[PDB]
């Protein structure tokens, strides 16, 4: 969980800044996209490209990971099958890379997976 | 070949099985099909990154990518085992 570690995520996301929720939502959508089995767990939302839902749910898990960030205390700072978190992370990821693809050297790519499957396991350890 | 390149390798495969070893089984409850799908995803990072770093002519460029992306396949396929058989443990 190391510092270094620490820089890189706070200069990433910094980088990110203001498409948090954008990134959010794409990240569903990748979800979807590449573990379409990830849907079945949901018939009674709109999972479809462009849902309010999405982009609402998207808007959250950015909100949360920005203080996940401030607090880097995430399991003071903060049902659904776990896998969803795990993976949702892993697209999280897939999204930053693609759209900081300068930003993301393979050492701030590792520092962003560790933190975001910590973020994931704080969430699905609950 | 071109040591720069070559170098650019070393690196990578290096950095990537990092990531491969910073990765804790438990923690991460995923399926066997999809594991497939996330160092997919992986790989095509590197080979994204590293292109960019990567110097050169084409002919020796994008050559290298080769390696590149076969040294990662030859890393990845071991680590998939593992999980393979750590899921049906
Ligand atoms: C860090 C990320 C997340 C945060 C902060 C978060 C937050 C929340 C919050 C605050 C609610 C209450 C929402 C409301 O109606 O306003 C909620 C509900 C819900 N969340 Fe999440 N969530 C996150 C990730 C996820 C993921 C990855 C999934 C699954 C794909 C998910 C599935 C659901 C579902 C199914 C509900 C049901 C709400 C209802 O029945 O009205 N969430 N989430
Ligand atoms: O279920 C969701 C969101 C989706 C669950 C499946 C995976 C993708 C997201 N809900 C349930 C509440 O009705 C949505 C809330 O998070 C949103 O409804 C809310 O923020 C949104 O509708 C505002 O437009």
């Amino acid at each position: 969980l190391s510092p270094a570690d620490k820089t890189n995520v706070k200069a990433a996301w910094g980088k990110v800044g203001a498409h948090a929720g954008e990134y959010g939502a794409e990240a569903l959508e990748r979800m979807f996209l590449s573990f379409p089995t990830t849907k079945t767990y949901f018939p009674h939302f709109d999972l479809s490209h462009g849902s309010a839902q999405v982009k609402g749910h998207g808007k959250k898990v950015a909100d949360a990971l920005t203080n996940a960030v401030a607090h880097v205390d995430m399991p003071n700072a903060l049902r659904v099958d776990p896998v969803n978190f795990k993976l949702l992370s892993h697209c999280l990821l897939v999204t930053l890379a693609a759209h900081l693809p300068a930003e993301f050297t393979p050492a701030v790519h590792a520092s962003l997976d560790k933190f975001l499957a910590s973020v994931s396991t704080v969430l699905t350890s609950k | 070949l071109l040591k720069a390149n070559k170098d650019l390798i070393s690196a990578g495969l290096k950095e990537f099985s990092v990531l491969l070893n910073q990765q804790v089984f438990n923690d991460a409850l995923v399926s066997e099909e999809d594991m497939v799908t996330v160092v997919e995803d992986w790989m095509n990072f590197y080979i994204n990154y590293y292109r960019q770093q990567v110097t050169g002519e084409p002919q020796e460029r994008d050559k290298a990518l080769q390696e590149l992306r076969q040294e990662l396949n030859t890393l990845a396929n071991p680590f998939l085992a593992k999980y393979r058989d750590f899921l049906k443990s």
